C-alpha cells in the first residue's frame, strides 16, 4: 500500500512536469502576443508527448566521453535527488513524514551540483567545463541565502518539521512577517534552477548529451522548479487546513505553486540575463548582507516580542 | 500575529506536556512491570 | 565492545595508510585525510548517541567545522602548488631536499 | 539480515574508504569519498542522531566536497595496477574480519569487538518531547559559549588566513 | 551625520538597511518590555517532571496537590 | 601583509597555544592546535616564494596528520573512559596514539623528517616562531598525560631525536637546517627527562627558548641563512662574531655557560632514578651537536674569512634593525648557570 | 559477582489499564487532579529509590487508583468521554484544539456529575510534597565506604634548611 | 524503513530512464559517422576567482553549520547568553563578509 503511495506522487510528478513544458510554452506565447502550441493536440495537449516521442527516438548523439561512469551517473543523480525532494513536502500530509523535513530538502538540495559538475567534467569539452564550474559556483552561492534565509523563516517554526510550517501559518500568511525574506528567497530559489534572468547556461553544460539524458536532465529540472515553488507555497504561503477535508488544503496550495510555477514563466518573458559577476554582486553584495541582517533581526525578535514558537 | 498566535501555541504545548506529565506516573509503573517481566522470563529460560 | 567501531576504526586506518603512502597526487591525500576526518565523525557520534552524552552531540560538527576550515586551507596550498608546476604532483615538491 | 543492517552499512563504509585510499584519480576517490559520506550518514542516522547525518550531507557532502570536486574538475586534464591491486587487498582484509567475526561471534584486531549486531548495546528508555541529540547541540549557544568564541574566531581567521595565502602578494 | 547619512542613503540603500536592521536586532531587545516574558515563558515549559518533595514537616510554600493555591502560577501566561 | 593582518594573526597563533595551556577538555586541545596551524600558514608564506609554498605545505600535512591522530587518541579515550579531562589516559592504544601525534608535532625522531624542510623554506622570523614557540603546546600535552606515556616508547622518541639531530647538523652549510637538527636533538633532550621530573623538561625548554631566540635574533640581525654567509661577519659587526660566540659555546652545553645547566640537571635526576646509561649516551652523543656549534664558531668568531669589496660600503650604514631583547637574550643565554637553583620557581 | 534478585511473576500481576493513548490523554487532566496522591508518592519511590523492584507495590496502587478513575467514569459520564477521545483519537498529533466542544462537554458532564475540576495552565506541572511513611533510603546508589583522603598541609612554613642544597649552592 | 523503500524506488526509476534513454535508440541501425568548440586543443587555464568563490562559499557553509541549531537554542532558559552568542554568530559572518569585500576579494565575481 505503501508502493502505492510512493508511485502515486513520483509518476504525478513526471506527469506535471511533462505539461508544465506546455504551460510554459503557452504561456511564454500569450505573453509574446503570439500563441503557443495549439495544433499538435486539441489545444496543445500532446504537444509533449509527440516530444517526447521525437526526442527518444532522435539518434544518440554519441560523445567521447572522459569517465563513462559519471556521464551516466550524473543524469540518475540528477533525476534522483529531483525525485527525493517531494517527500517530505507536506500537503497536507507528507510520503516521508519526518522530523527534519527542511534541513533534509536543503541538504538533497545542495546533492543537486554534482550532477552538473559531473556532467561538466565527463564531456571532452573545456567550455562544457567552464560552464558547468560557472553553474556550480552560481548554485552554491545562492544556497548560502538558501539556508540562512531558511533558518530566519523557521524561527517563527519553532523546528525543522514541515508539517509545522502549517500550524505555524493557521493565522496569517508568514509572507506578512517574512516579505523581505519572502522575495529574497523567490530570487534566489529563481537562480538555483539556472532559470532565467539567472540561465547562464543558455546566454552566450549538458550539451554532449543524446536527446534522451539530455530530456532527464530537462524533465529533473523541472521537477525542481514546480517543487521549489510548493516548497515556497508551503513555506509562505499556507494554506488554511481543515483535517477533516485534507482537499481543502491540497486544492488551496495546489492554485497557489500553480500561480507561482506561472510567475516563473512569468519572469522570464520580462527581463534580459545577468552578466555572470552582476548576478554574483547581487548574491555577495545585495542579498547576503540583507540576508544576515534579517537572519538577526528573526533571532532577536521572538525574544523581544515574546513570541517564540514551540519547540515540540 | 504571530505574536498572538505563539503565545497560544506555546500555551497548547504545556498543556500538552502536562498532560504527559499526568500520565507519566502510569507509564512508569507500567514500564517497570515490563523490563521486570521481561528480565525474569529471560532469567527462568537461562536457568533452563 | 560494540562490532561497528571495529569497522569504523578500520575505515579510520585505511584513510590513513591511504594517507601515509602517497602515490602522485596532494588531491588525493586530502582526499585521504577528509576521509580520515568523515571516521572520526562517524565514531565519535556513534559514541555520543550510544552513551547519551547530551553537552557532547555539539562536539563532532565542531570537529566537522575547524576541519572542514582546515580542508579549505589545504586545498588553497594545492592551489598554490598547483601555480607552479601545473600539477599538484607531489614529485614536484622536492626544493627543500638542499 | 536486517538486525545487522548497520554493520551492513559501515562494511559497505570500510569499503567505501578502500575505494578511495588505493587513489585511482581524485575524481574517483571524490566518488567514493561521496558515497562513504552517505552510508556512515546512513549509520548515524541508525543510532538517532538524524541532524548530525543532516550535516554529513549539508557541510561535508553539499558542501565540502562539492569544493573537492570543483577544484580538482580545475585540475587534471580530462582524458591502474596497484590501484586494483591494493583495493582487492582492503577489500579482502575486511572479508576475512567480517568471516572471523561472523564465525567466531569475536575478533581482536587491537582490540576485542564482538560478533553480535549492534542492537543490543541500545537503550530501552524514551526521550520524551525532545531529541537528546538535538537539544544538547541547541545548548551550544547557552552551555557552549567559550566554544562558540574560539569557532567563531577561527573561521574568521580561516578567511583572513585564505585572502593572505591565495593573493600572491 | 546628516549629509553623510543621505549620501549613503543615496549611493548604497541596501547597506544602509543591512545596519540599520542589525542595529535595531542589537540594541531593541534591550530595550522592549516583552523580553522578559520570553524567559519566563521559557522557564514555565515542563520538559521533564516535577519530581515532588518529601515532605518533612516544614515545607509552608510547596503544595500537596496541583490544584492548591501555594506554588508557581502562570496567570499571566493565560491573561497577558 | 598588512600590519594589523600580521597583529590579529600572531595573536591567534598566541591565542592557539594559549588555548591548548588553560584548557580542561581534549576538544579544547585539538582546538587550540587547529588554530595554530591554522593562523600560522601565513608566517610561513610571508615571502610568497615556491619554497614557502612547499615548506607550509610540508608542514600542513605533517601536522594535519598529527592532529587526525590526536582526535583518534581523544575518541578511544571516550571509549574507554567516557569523559574528556584533560589528565591521564585511560587506554595503551590512545597513549601511544596521542604520543605519535605529539611527536609529529615536534619533529622528534623519526617524525623529525619535516623539520629541516620547512625551516629551509620560510624566513627567519617564522623560523623562529616554528622552533620556539611551536614547542610549547605539544610539550604541555606531554606535561599532561605523563602517568599514562609509556617509558619504552617515551625514551626510544628521545634517543633516536637526540642521535638523528645530532648526525643531522654535522653535513649542513644552511643555518636554517642547523637550528632544525639542533632542535631535534634538543627535544629528545626535553622528553627524555619528561616521565622522570618535568620540571627539568620545562628548564630545558626555556633554556632552549632562549638560546634559539639568541640564535635567531643574531641571524636576522646580520641577515644570514648561510655558515659562509656567516662568516662575513667580523668585517662588518665584530661584537656580534663575539654574541655568536657565547652563544653556540652555550648551546653546546660547555660550562660555565648557562646551556650547560638543562643537561645536567637532566643527568641531575636520571642517576637518582637509577638510569646510568642512558644519560650517558646521551652526554656523549650531545658533542656532536657541540661539534658543529665549534664548526660555526670557527667560520665565525675565532677565524677571519675572506670578505669582498662591497663591505666597504656597508661599513658606512649602522644597523637600524630592531635587534629586540638581544642584548636581554645574549646575557640570559650564557650568564645563567650561578643562578641554577633559580629551576624551583618552575616546580 | 553476586546475582541480581527479580521478583517472581506473582509479583507483577495487575489488572492492567487496557485502554488507548488518546483514552489517556482525553482524561489526562482530570487524571492528574484526581489521581494525585498515591502516583506522587510512587514517583517520590522511584526517584528515592532508583530501583523499580522497590516500587511495586506503590505502582500497583497507581494501578489501582486509576481504573477506578475510568469506572467513575463509566459509571456516570461514558458517552461525553467517547465522544471527546473519539475527536482527541482522529488527530495524528492528537490535538487538544481540535477538540473543544467535547471537551466542553465532557468536563461540564464531569463537574456536574463528579464535581472534578480541570486543572488550570500551569498547575500539573507544580513540584509538590509528599508524605510518606516508608524511610528515607541512606545508600541509594549501594556506594561503599569512599578512600580516606591525602592529609592537608598545615603549621608554621619555616625557611629551607641550609638554602637550596643544590650540590654547593650556600642560598 | 519507509524512506529506504523510497530512496530505492526513485533510484530505481531514475536508473530505468537513463536505461531506456541510453539504449532504446542505439537500436536505430542509422548510419556509421565518420569523424563525430571555442578553444582547439589548449589547456584549461585555471581561474583563481573560482577557487576563491567556492572556498567563500565553503566557510560561509561552516558558519552556516553554526547557525543551523537557532531554532531549537531559541527554546533555552539561558536566553541572554543564546541571544549574544546567536548574533555574534551572525555578526561575525558579517564581519567575514566584510573582510571579503574590502581587502578586494569579491571582485570580477562580485
Ligand atoms: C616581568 C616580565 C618582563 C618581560 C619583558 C618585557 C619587555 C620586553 C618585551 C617587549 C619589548 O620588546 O619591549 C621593549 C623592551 C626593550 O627591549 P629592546 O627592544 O632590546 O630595547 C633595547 C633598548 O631599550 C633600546 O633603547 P631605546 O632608546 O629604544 O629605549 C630606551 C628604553 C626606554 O624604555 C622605556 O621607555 C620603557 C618605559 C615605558 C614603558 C611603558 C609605560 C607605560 O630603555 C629600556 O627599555 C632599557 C632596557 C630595560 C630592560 C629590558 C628587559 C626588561 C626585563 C626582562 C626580563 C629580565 C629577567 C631577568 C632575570 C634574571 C634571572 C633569571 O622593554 C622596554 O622598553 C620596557 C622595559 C621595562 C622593564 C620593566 C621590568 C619590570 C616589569 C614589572
Ligand atoms: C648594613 C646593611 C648592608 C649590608 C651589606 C653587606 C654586604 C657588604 C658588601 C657589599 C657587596 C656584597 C657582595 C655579595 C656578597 C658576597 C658574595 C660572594 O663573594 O660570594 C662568594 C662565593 C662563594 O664563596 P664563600 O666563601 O662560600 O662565601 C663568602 C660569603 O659568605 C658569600 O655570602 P653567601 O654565602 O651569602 O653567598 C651566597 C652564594 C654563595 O655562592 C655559592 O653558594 C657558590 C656558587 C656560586 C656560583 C658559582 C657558579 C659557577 C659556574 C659559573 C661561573 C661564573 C663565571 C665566573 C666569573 C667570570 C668573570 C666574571 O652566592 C650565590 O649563589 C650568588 C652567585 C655568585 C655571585 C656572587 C656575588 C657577585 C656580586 C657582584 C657581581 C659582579 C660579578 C661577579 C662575578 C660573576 C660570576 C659569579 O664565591 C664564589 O662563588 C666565587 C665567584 C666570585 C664571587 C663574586 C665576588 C663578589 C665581588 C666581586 C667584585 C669584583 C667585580 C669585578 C668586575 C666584574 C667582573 C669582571
Ligand atoms: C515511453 C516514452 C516514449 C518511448 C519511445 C516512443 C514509443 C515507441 C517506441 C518504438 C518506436 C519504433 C522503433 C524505433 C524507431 C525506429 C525508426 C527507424 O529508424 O526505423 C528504421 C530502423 C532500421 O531500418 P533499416 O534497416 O531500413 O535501416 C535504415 C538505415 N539504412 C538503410 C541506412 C541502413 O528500423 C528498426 O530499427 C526497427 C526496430 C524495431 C521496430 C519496432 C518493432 C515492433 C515493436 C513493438
Ligand atoms: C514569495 C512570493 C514572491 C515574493 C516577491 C518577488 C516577486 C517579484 C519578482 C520581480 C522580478 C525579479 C526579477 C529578478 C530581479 C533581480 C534584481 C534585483 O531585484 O536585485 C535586487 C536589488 C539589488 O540592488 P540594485 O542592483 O537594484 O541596486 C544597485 C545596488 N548597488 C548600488 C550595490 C550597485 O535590491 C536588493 O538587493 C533588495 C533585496 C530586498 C530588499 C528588502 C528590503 C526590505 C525593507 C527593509 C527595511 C527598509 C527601511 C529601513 C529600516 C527601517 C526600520 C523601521
Ligand atoms: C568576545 C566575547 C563575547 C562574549 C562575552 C561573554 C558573553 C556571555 O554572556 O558570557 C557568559 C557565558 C556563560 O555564562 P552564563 O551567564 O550563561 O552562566 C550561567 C551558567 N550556565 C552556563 C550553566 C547556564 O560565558 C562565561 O561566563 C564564560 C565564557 C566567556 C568569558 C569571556 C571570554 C572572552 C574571551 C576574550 C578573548
Ligand atoms: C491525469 C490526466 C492526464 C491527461 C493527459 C492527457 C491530456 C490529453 C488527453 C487527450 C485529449 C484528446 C486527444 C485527441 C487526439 C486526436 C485524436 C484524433 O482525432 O486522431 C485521429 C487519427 C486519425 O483517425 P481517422 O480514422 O483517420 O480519422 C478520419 C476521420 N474520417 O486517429 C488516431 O490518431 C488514432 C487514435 C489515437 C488516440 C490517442 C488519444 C490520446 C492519448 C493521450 C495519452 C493520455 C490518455 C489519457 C490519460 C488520462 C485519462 C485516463
Ligand atoms: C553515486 C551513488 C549513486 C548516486 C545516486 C543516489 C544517491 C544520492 C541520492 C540519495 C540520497 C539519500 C539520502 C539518505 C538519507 C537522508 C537523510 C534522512 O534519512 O533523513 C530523514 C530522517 C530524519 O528525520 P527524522 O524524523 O529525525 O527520522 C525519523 C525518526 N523521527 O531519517 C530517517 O528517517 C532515517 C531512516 C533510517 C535510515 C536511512 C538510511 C538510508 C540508507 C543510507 C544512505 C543512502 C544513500 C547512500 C549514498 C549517498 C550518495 C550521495
Ligand atoms: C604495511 C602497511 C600497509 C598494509 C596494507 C598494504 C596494502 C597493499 C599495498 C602495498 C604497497 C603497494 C604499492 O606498490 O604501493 C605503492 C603505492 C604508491 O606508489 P606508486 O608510485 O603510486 O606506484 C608504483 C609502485 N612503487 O602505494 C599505494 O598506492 C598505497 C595505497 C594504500 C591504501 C591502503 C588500502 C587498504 C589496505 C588494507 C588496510 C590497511
Ligand atoms: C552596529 C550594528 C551591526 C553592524 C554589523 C552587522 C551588519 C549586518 C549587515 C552585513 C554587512 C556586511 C557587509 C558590510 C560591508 C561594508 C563595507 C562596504 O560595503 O563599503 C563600501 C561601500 C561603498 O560601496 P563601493 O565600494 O563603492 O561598491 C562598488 C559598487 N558601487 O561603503 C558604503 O556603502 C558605506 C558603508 C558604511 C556606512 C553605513 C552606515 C549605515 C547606517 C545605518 C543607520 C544606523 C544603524 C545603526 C548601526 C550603525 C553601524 C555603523
Ligand atoms: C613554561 C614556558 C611557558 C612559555 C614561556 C614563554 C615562551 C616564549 C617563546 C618566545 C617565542 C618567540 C617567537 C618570535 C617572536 C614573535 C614575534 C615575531 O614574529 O617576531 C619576529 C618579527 C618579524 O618581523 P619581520 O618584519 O617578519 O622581519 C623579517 C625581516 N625583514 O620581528 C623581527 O624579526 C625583529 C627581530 C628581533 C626579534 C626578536 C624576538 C625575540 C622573542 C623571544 C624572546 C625570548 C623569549 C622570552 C623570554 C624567555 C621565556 C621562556
Ligand atoms: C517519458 C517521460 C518524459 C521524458 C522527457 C521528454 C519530455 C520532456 C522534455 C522535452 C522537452 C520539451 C517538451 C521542450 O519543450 C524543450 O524545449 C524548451 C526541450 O528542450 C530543451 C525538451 O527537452
Amino acid at each position: 500500500m505503501f508502493m502505492i503511495n510512493v508511485l502515486t506522487l513520483i509518476i504525478p510528478i513526471l506527469l506535471a512536469v511533462a505539461f508544465l513544458t506546455l504551460v510554459e510554452r503557452k504561456v511564454l506565447g500569450y505573453m509574446q502576443f503570439r500563441k503557443g502550441p495549439n495544433v499538435v493536440g486539441p489545444y496543445g495537449l500532446l504537444q509533449p508527448i509527440a516530444d517526447a516521442i521525437k526526442l527518444f527516438i532522435k539518434e544518440p548523439l554519441r560523445p567521447a566521453t572522459s569517465s563513462i561512469s559519471m556521464f551516466i551517473l550524473a543524469p540518475i543523480l540528477a533525476l534522483t535527488l529531483a525525485l527525493t525532494m517531494w517527500i517530505p513536502l507536506p500537503m497536507p500530509y507528507p510520503l516521508i513524514n519526518m522530523n527534519l523535513g527542511v534541513l533534509f530538502m536543503l541538504a538533497m538540495s545542495s546533492l543537486a551540483v554534482y550532477s552538473i559538475l559531473w556532467s561538466g567534467w565527463a564531456s571532452n569539452s573545456k567550455y562544457a567545463l567552464i560552464g558547468a564550474l560557472r553553474a556550480v559556483a552560481q548554485t552554491i552561492s545562492y544556497e548560502v541565502t538558501l539556508a540562512i534565509i531558511l533558518l530566519s523563516v523557521l524561527l517563527m517554526n519553532g523546528s525543522f518539521t514541515l508539517s509545522t510550517l502549517i500550524i505555524t501559518q493557521e493565522q496569517v500568511w508568514l509572507i506578512f512577517p517574512a516579505w523581505p525574506l519572502a522575495m529574497m528567497w523567490f530570487i534566489s530559489t529563481l537562480a538555483e534552477t539556472n532559470r532565467a534572468p539567472f540561465d547562464l547556461t543558455e546566454g552566450e553544460f549538458n550539451v554532449e548529451y543524446a536527446a534522451g539524458p539530455f530530456a532527464l536532465f530537462f524533465m529533473a529540472e523541472y521537477a525542481n522548479i514546480i517543487m521549489m515553488n510548493i516548497f515556497t507555497t508551503t513555506l509562505f504561503l499556507g494554506a488554511f487546513h481543515n483535517p477533516y477535508m485534507p482537499e481543502l488544503y491540497t486544492i488551496n496550495f495546489t492554485i497557489k505553486s500553480l500561480l507561482l510555477s506561472i510567475t516563473f514563466l512569468w519572469i522570464r518573458a520580462s527581463y534580459p540575463r545577468f552578466r555572470y559577476d552582476q548576478l554574483m554582486h547581487l548574491l555577495w553584495k545585495n542579498f547576503l548582507p540583507l540576508t544576515l541582517a534579517l537572519c538577526m533581526w528573526h533571532v532577536s525578535l521572538p525574544i523581544l516580542l515574546s513570541s517564540i514558537p514551540p519547540q515540540t | 500575529s504571530m505574536m498572538r498566535w505563539n503565545r497560544e501555541r506555546r500555551r497548547l504545548q504545556i498543556e500538552d506536556f502536562e498532560a504527559r506529565i499526568a500520565l507519566m506516573p502510569l507509564l512508569q509503573a507500567e514500564k517497570d512491570r515490563r523490563v521486570l517481566q521481561m528480565l525474569r522470563e529471560n532469567l527462568e529460560e537461562e536457568a533452563t | 565492545m560494540s562490532l561497528v567501531y571495529m569497522n569504523i576504526m578500520m575505515a579510520f586506518t585505511v584513510s590513513l595508510t591511504g594517507l601515509l603512502m602517497y602515490r602522485s597526487h596532494l588531491m588525493s591525500s586530502l582526499l585521504c585525510l577528509e576521509g580520515m576526518m568523515l571516521s572520526l565523525f562517524i565514531l565519535a557520534t556513534l559514541m555520543i548517541l550510544n552513551s547519551h552524552f547530551t553537552l557532547a552531540s555539539m562536539m563532532p560538527i565542531i570537529l566537522l567545522v575547524f576541519a572542514a576550515c582546515e580542508a579549505a586551507l589545504g586545498l588553497s596550498l594545492l592551489v598554490m602548488v598547483s601555480n607552479t608546476y601545473g600539477t599538484d604532483y607531489v614529485q614536484n615538491l622536492n626544493l627543500l631536499q638542499c | 539480515m536486517m538486525t545487522y543492517i548497520v554493520f551492513i552499512l559501515s562494511i559497505i563504509f570500510v569499503m567505501g574508504f578502500v575505494g578511495f585510499s588505493s587513489k585511482p584519480s581524485p575524481i574517483y576517490g571524490g566518488l567514493g569519498l561521496i558515497v562513504s559520506g552517505g552510508v556512515g550518514c546512513g549509520i548515524v542516522l541508525n543510532f538517532g542522531g538524524s541532524f548530525l547525518g543532516l550535516m554529513v550531507f549539508l557541510i561535508y557532502l553539499g558542501g565540502m566536497m562539492v569544493v573537492f570536486g570543483y577544484t580538482t574538475a580545475m585540475a587534471t586534464e580530462q582524458y591502474n595496477k596497484v590501484v586494483l591491486g591494493t583495493f582487492i587487498t582492503g577489500l579482502l582484509m575486511e572479508f576475512l574480519m567480517v568471516y572471523y567475526v561472523l564465525k567466531d561471534k569475536e575478533v581482536e584486531i587491537v582490540f576485542k569487538f564482538n560478533g553480535m549486531g549492534d542492537w543490543v548495546i541500545y537503550d530501552t528508555g524514551d526521550s520524551g518531547f525532545f531529541s537528546e541529540e538535538a537539544m544538547g547541540i541547541a545548548a551550544l549557544y547557552s552551555y557552549g559559549t567559550w566554544l562558540v568564541i574560539v569557532t567563531g574566531w577561527s573561521l574568521l581567521i580561516g578567511v583572513v588566513v585564505i585572502m593572505e595565502i591565495t593573493r600572491g602578494n | 551625520v546628516a549629509a553623510f547619512l543621505k549620501n549613503v542613503w543615496a549611493k548604497e540603500p541596501v547597506l544602509v538597511a543591512s545596519f540599520a536592521i542589525a542595529g535595531l536586532a542589537v540594541i531593541l531587545p534591550t530595550l522592549s518590555p516583552y523580553t522578559k516574558y520570553s524567559l519566563m515563558i521559557n522557564r514555565a515549559t515542563p520538559y521533564n517532571y516535577p519530581v515532588p518533595l518529601r515532605d518533612d514537616g516544614n515545607m509552608p510554600d510547596v503544595p500537596s496537590h496541583p490544584q492548591d493555591p501555594q506554588g508557581p502560577s502562570l496567570e499571566w501566561l493565560k491573561r497577558l | 601583509m598588512n600590519p594589523i593582518i600580521l597583529i590579529i594573526i600572531l595573536m591567534t597563533v598566541m591565542l592557539g597555544t594559549i588555548i591548548v595551556m588553560i584548557s580542561t577538555h581534549w576538544l579544547l586541545i585539538w582546538i587550540g592546535f587547529e588554530m595554530n596551524m591554522l593562523a600560522i600558514i601565513p608566517i610561513m608564506m610571508k615571502k610568497h616564494n615556491p619554497r614557502a609554498t612547499e615548506a607550509s605545505t610540508k608542514y600542513f600535512l605533517t601536522q594535519s596528520t598529527a592532529s587526525m591522530l590526536l582526535m583518534m587518541a581523544i575518541i578511544i579515550n571516550l571509549m574507554f573512559s567516557g569523559q574528556w579531562t584533560v589528565m591521564k589516559l585511560f587506554n595503551p592504544m590512545a597513549s601511544m596514539l596521542m604520543t605519535m601525534a605529539l611527536a609529529m608535532k615536534l619533529g622528534m625522531a623519526p617524525f623529525h623528517f619535516w623539520v629541516p624542510e620547512v625551516t629551509q623554506g620560510i624566513p627567519l622570523s617564522s623560523g623562529l616562531i616554528l622552533l620556539t614557540w611551536q614547542k610549547l603546546a605539544p610539550m604541555s600535552v606531554l606535561y599532561q598525560i605523563l602517568p599514562s606515556i609509556n617509558l619504552d616508547l617515551i625514551l626510544t622518541l628521545s634517543i633516536l631525536s637526540i642521535t638523528i639531530g645530532g648526525w643531522g647538523g654535522l653535513n649542513q652549510t644552511q643555518l636554517r637546517k642547523i637550528m632544525a637538527y639542533s632542535s631535534i636533538a634538543h627535544m629528545g633532550w626535553m622528553t627524555a627527562v619528561l616521565l622522570y621530573n618535568p620540571t627539568m623538561t620545562l628548564l630545558n625548554l626555556i633554556i632552549y627558548i632562549i638560546m634559539t631566540s639568541t640564535m635567531f635574533t643574531l641571524f636576522m640581525a646580520n641577515s644570514t641563512t648561510t655558515t659562509l654567509s656567516l662568516s662575513h661577519t667580523w668585517n662588518k659587526a665584530p661584537i656580534m662574531t663575539i654574541l655568536v660566540l657565547i652563544t653556540l659555546l652555550s648551546m653546546g652545553g660547555l660550562p660555565p655557560l648557562s646551556g650547560f645547566m638543562p643537561k645536567w640537571m637532566i643527568i641531575q635526576e636520571m642517576t637518582k632514578n637509577d638510569s646510568i646509561i642512558l644519560p650517558t649516551l646521551m652526554a656523549i652523543t650531545a658533542l656532536l651537536n657541540l661539534y658543529f656549534y665549534m664548526r660555526l664558531t670557527y667560520s665565525t668568531a675565532l677565524t677571519m674569512f675572506p670578505s669582498t669589496n662591497n663591505m666597504k660600503m656597508k661599513w658606512q650604514f649602522p644597523t637600524t634593525k630592531r635587534m629586540t631583547l638581544l642584548p636581554t637574550m645574549t646575557v640570559l643565554s650564557t650568564m645563567l648557570l650561578p643562578l641554577t637553583p633559580i629551576l624551583s620557581i618552575l616546580e | 559477582p553476586g546475582i541480581v534478585e527479580l521478583p517472581s511473576l506473582e509479583d507483577l500481576k495487575v489488572q492492567e489499564v487496557k485502554v488507548s493513548s488518546s483514552v489517556l490523554k482525553a482524561a489526562a487532566h482530570h487524571y492528574g487532579a484526581q489521581c494525585d496522591k498515591p502516583n506522587k508518592e510512587f514517583m517520590l519511590c522511584r526517584w528515592e529509590e532508583k530501583d523499580p523492584r522497590r516500587c511495586l507495590e506503590e505502582g500497583k496502587l497507581v494501578n489501582q487508583c486509576a481504573l477506578e478513575f475510568f469506572r467513575q467514569i463509566k459509571r456516570h459520564c461514558a458517552e461525553p468521554f467517547t465522544e471527546y477521545w473519539t475527536c482527541i483519537d482522529y488527530s495524528g498529533l492528537q490535538l487538544f484544539r481540535r477538540c473543544r466542544k467535547e471537551q466542553a462537554q465532557f468536563d461540564k458532564c464531569v463537574l456536574d456529575k463528579l464535581g472534578w475540576v480541570r486543572p488550570d495552565l500551569g498547575e500539573l506541572s507544580k513540584v509538590t510534597k509528599v508524605k510518606t511513611d516508608r524511610p528515607l533510603p541512606e545508600n541509594p546508589y549501594h556506594s561503599r565506604a569512599r578512600p580516606e583522603p591525602n592529609p592537608e598541609v598545615e603549621g608554621d612554613l619555616k625557611p629551607a634548611r641550609h638554602g637550596s642544597r643544590l650540590f654547593f649552592w650556600t642560598m | 524503513m519507509n524512506l529506504m523503500i523510497t530512496l530505492l524506488t526513485n533510484f530505481t526509476l531514475a536508473t530505468l530512464l537513463v536505461t531506456i534513454a541510453f539504449w532504446l535508440p542505439q537500436l536505430n541501425v542509422y548510419s556509421e559517422k565518420t569523424s563525430p568548440d571555442p578553444m582547439g586543443s589548449a589547456r584549461l587555464p585555471f581561474s583563481m576567482k573560482f577557487f576563491l568563490v567556492a572556498i567563500t562559499f565553503l566557510l560561509f557553509d561552516l558558519e552556516i553549520a553554526l547557525l543551523l541549531p537557532l531554532p531549537w537554542a531559541s527554546q533555552t532558559t539561558n536566553l541572554n547568553t543564546m541571544l549574544t552568542m546567536a548574533l555574534l554568530l551572525i555578526f561575525l559572518l558579517a564581519v567575514s563578509l566584510a573582510y571579503e569585500w574590502t581587502q578586494k576579494g569579491l571582485e570580477w565575481t562580485e
